[PDB]
């Protein structure tokens, strides 16, 4: 699955 | 014996069309196994493969309410980007990632991926140790600052680390009769003449798989990598892939060469000639 | 802004056997920017809905689709492929060859 929670640009 | 798992997103924006197109999928090796697209009617993630359909609701609900998080988060990356590069808002651009795990035939961690592209062109990069940032760019430093004030990184490598491996683990136990199965590739040579003093010599590769195939012309035993056409591997249809190399040769030297094939589904390498 | 133009290759899923089905493909890569619009011909004349893959890329950013539709290869039907893309000023067209 997939990785959630990641910061953006 | 060595695996690999990949989410590639995808982020196009669309000045007067709409807010930008966020669309995922997700592969074991060379095999796609879900699928996401925010023009879709119902956006939700969405099973291409056969053994991930054993998967709960509450496997496609959570991963589904993940993408249209990791939507909204690239829309904001979108516009953050402009700035960056100091571009207006009438422009079309494209946000790339692409993530995930390699292992060995263990389980074990042998290298984690993590980074990012705009317009083609390579951003930031997370790099081997999974603890540091590679910037391509001034732009790109800004991003690198940022991640590296909240410690994005650890959150990158607890996931490529342990839920990636894990969830890769398991894929390649519901789906072995498929993913762990090599398919040789089916072999033979063609000759088409194109002249009365000219030939073309074809050595075809049929339905193997991975991907992952080595095809050379050797004349009297040396590689003839510069007279030889070579196209790119392309998918069948049926999971397979396909790969051919061909040689212009002088008519009556046809026996002079050799097409070698070397592939993970063969236990020795391939040696073959016309008829 | 730095484009890529797509390859193209036009072929057959299975040996091509006149008068047995099977599928013609039409594989687009190396491409840059996403957009894209691929036609399937059947003597000239653009066969109807045709199926594609998901969007996806390579190592090196560039994208790359499978169009793919049901097809019966004979003597005399001509097939091909028509790409166009923001690097080409006009719609390409590879025919389908047999051993290609």
């Amino acid at each position: 699955r997939p990785m959630t929670y990641k910061g953006a640009l | 014996g060595s695996h690999s798992m990949r989410y590639f997103y995808t982020s196009v924006s669309r000045p007067g069309r709409g807010e930008p197109r966020f669309i995922s999928v997700g592969y074991v090796d060379d095999t796609q196994f879900v699928r996401f697209d925010s023009d879709a009617a119902s956006p939700r993630e969405e099973p291409r493969a056969p053994w991930i359909e054993q998967e709960g609701p509450e496997y496609w609900d959570r991963n589904t309410q993940i993408y249209k998080a990791q939507a909204q988060t690239d829309r904001e990356s979108l516009r953050n980007l402009r700035g960056y590069y100091n571009q207006s808002e009438a422009g079309s651009h494209t946000l790339q990632s692409m993530y995930g795990c390699d292992v060995g035939p263990d389980g074990r961690l042998l290298r984690g991926h993590d980074q990012y592209a705009y317009d083609g062109k390579d951003y930031i990069a997370l790099n081997e140790d999974l603890r540091s940032w590679t910037a391509a760019d001034t732009a790109a430093q800004i991003t690198q600052r940022k991640w590296e004030a909240a410690r994005e990184a650890e959150q990158r490598r607890a996931y490529l680390e342990g839920e990636c491996v894990e969830w890769l683990r398991r894929y390649l136990e519901n789906g072995k009769d498929k993913l762990e199965r090599a398919d040789p590739p089916k072999t033979h040579v063609t000759h088409h003449p194109i002249s009365d003093h000219e030939a073309t010599l074809r050595c075809w590769a049929l339905g193997f798989y991975p991907a992952e195939i080595t095809l050379t012309w050797q004349r009297d035993g040396e590689d003839q990598t510069q007279d030889t056409e070579l196209v790119e591997t392309r998918p069948a249809g049926d999971r397979t892939f396909q790969k051919w190399a061909a040689v212009v040769v002088p008519s009556g030297e046809e026996q002079r060469y050799t097409c070698h094939v070397q592939h993970e589904g063969l236990p020795k390498p391939l040696t073959l000639r016309w008829e | 802004m730095i484009q890529r133009t797509p390859k193209i290759q036009v072929y057959s899923r299975h040996p091509a056997e006149n008068g047995k089905s099977n599928f013609l493909n039409c594989y687009v890569s190396g491409f840059h920017p996403s957009d894209i619009e691929v036609d399937l011909l059947k003597n000239g004349e653009r066969i109807e809905k045709v199926e594609h893959s998901d969007l996806s890329f390579s190592k090196d950013w560039s994208f790359y689709l499978l169009y793919y539709t049901e097809f019966t290869p004979t003597e005399k039907d001509e097939y091909a492929c028509r790409v166009n893309h923001v690097t080409l000023s006009q719609p390409k067209i590879v025919k389908w060859d047999r051993d290609m």
